[PDB]
Formats: structure tokens, sequence, C-alpha cells
């Protein structure tokens, strides 16, 4: 179960969750979107 | 909670002026003996 | 609302 | 420091088994197997398996990143697309997974560092027995722990790395 952990906000995302779905819900809902994105390993 | 966070802006102003001094002695020489022995 | 989204999402 | 001194954005995605500790919930907030860090403003728990070592959270990372190459964007001044820039400045089984993930989409034009480690070995090489040398030469314990089987697969990822250089750069 997700939770606004305190000490931001985490949710847990299954592995088969579409990643259109979860990108289009993550925009409308938390913050707007992102012109350029740098991926660390 | 207030006073901690004007320290750790403090803190971040002396990172900065640390860096900028750490800089100032690297470009302070005008010759890049790195280049030539790597040549 | 953002509840039901999350849920869904799950 | 950044927010300290438009917000920054910072997304982190792990593994559920990963985590050492586990809450079930209204919001609820936790007082700090593998730890995770509280500064980032989004966390992602993958839901994969539990209680394994093994991280699977990679094949959704490269999933969402291709799915962001194939976007629309007009305001901005690309074609369309969103750039992407991939940062390997590590070196391991899972990051040179990840790059063979990156760049077999076009999209994902890596970027690395000299820093040591096997991106380091990469950046030297831009044939077989080359590349070979060249890792054994990178890290001892490394090459050593990796079974003969392992270092062939290790060879043959570097391999493929190196036969795209045209999206490769290198600091």
């Amino acid at each position: 179960a997700f939770g606004d952990i305190q000490f931001g906000k985490y949710l847990r995302l299954s592995c088969d969750t579409d990643s259109e779905t979860l990108y289009e819900l993550l925009t409308q809902h938390w913050h707007l979107k992102t012109p350029n994105l740098v991926i660390s390993v | 909670n207030e006073d901690n966070e004007t320290l750790a802006w403090e803190g971040v102003m002396k990172e900065n002026y640390l860096v900028k001094i750490n800089t100032k002695a690297n470009d302070n020489s005008e010759e890049m003996r790195h280049r030539f022995r790597q040549l | 609302d953002l509840v039901n989204f999350i849920q869904a999402n799950f | 420091d950044n927010t300290i001194s438009e917000n920054i954005v910072a997304i982190g995605i792990a593994a559920w088994g990963m985590v050492s500790n586990r809450d079930t919930l209204f919001s609820a907030q936790y007082i700090m197997l593998y730890i995770l860090d509280n500064n980032h403003t989004h966390l992602l728990l993958v839901d994969n398996g539990c209680h394994g070592h093994p991280t699977v959270e990679a094949k959704l990372r490269n999933q969402l990143e291709k799915y962001i190459s194939e976007r629309t964007s007009q305001d901005s001044n690309y074609g369309g697309k969103i750039p992407i820039v991939c940062f390997a400045q590590g070196g391991g089984r899972e990051t040179l997974k990840a790059i063979n993930t990156s760049v077999k989409s076009k999209i994902p034009c890596v970027v690395v560092e000299g820093s040591g480690q096997i991106a380091d070995v990469i950046a030297s090489l831009v044939t077989s027995s080359m590349v070979k040398e060249k890792l054994v030469r990178f890290l001892p314990r490394t090459v050593s722990r990796l079974p003969e089987e392992e270092i062939e697969s290790w060879i043959k990822w570097l391999k493929e790395i190196l036969e795209s250089s045209h999206l490769l750069t290198v600091i």
C-alpha cells in the first residue's frame, strides 16, 4: 500500500503496470512535465 | 528549524567559497603541464 | 480523487 | 542543498524486496534488506519479487525511459521528442545491463565520465583480446570473482556497447 512517508510521497508500481498510464497519472496529479531528464546508473 | 535552515544555507555558501578558492589556484597557472606530460 | 487514482493504479 | 538555496524533480526507482523495512497504509510516516534514501521527492517500488536480492526494477525503468522517448513536445525546442541522457559513471553487471538496454533504443545517447570503473574501460576502448586485456587491468578483484562464462558475457556486452559508437560520448 502506498504511503506519503515523511522524515515526499512514494507509491509502489507493479512490474506489469503500464508505463503510459502511470506516467499520465504522475503528470496530471503530482507535477508538470519535464522538458529534459537524465537517468543515472 | 529556521536557525538550522539558515546555518545549512551558510554552509552551502561556505562550500561554494571553498570550491571557488580551490579552483582559483588551479586556474592561476597559465601553463598546461598535464597536456605536455600526456604528449 | 488522488486516493481513487492510486487504488486504480494498484 | 539546491532546494535550500522550479523545484528539482528526483525519482528513485527500486525493488520492494530490497527494502529493509516495509510500511503499509491514510498517510504513514516513519523515521529511519537495503536502506533507501529519504531525500528524493518521488520514489517507486517494483512488485516483481519479495525478499529477493536481484533487482527487477531495471526492466520497468527501461520501459518508462523508452516510453518517454516516444512522446510529443511542441513547446519544447526539440523535434517533438523529449531529449534523454544516460549517465553510467559506475561499473558493474547492473550498469552494463542498463547501458545495453538503453543503447538498444536510439534516443538514449549515453554519456560517461572518467572515474575508475568498467565505464572507464569502455571509454578507453573507444578486438576481443584487447577488450579482455583492458577489462583484466580494470578491476583485479572483480575479474577474479567473475566466473569464466561471466567474463565472456561481460566481454560480449562490452563489444556490443562498443559496436555503436555513434550514440556514446565520454568526458
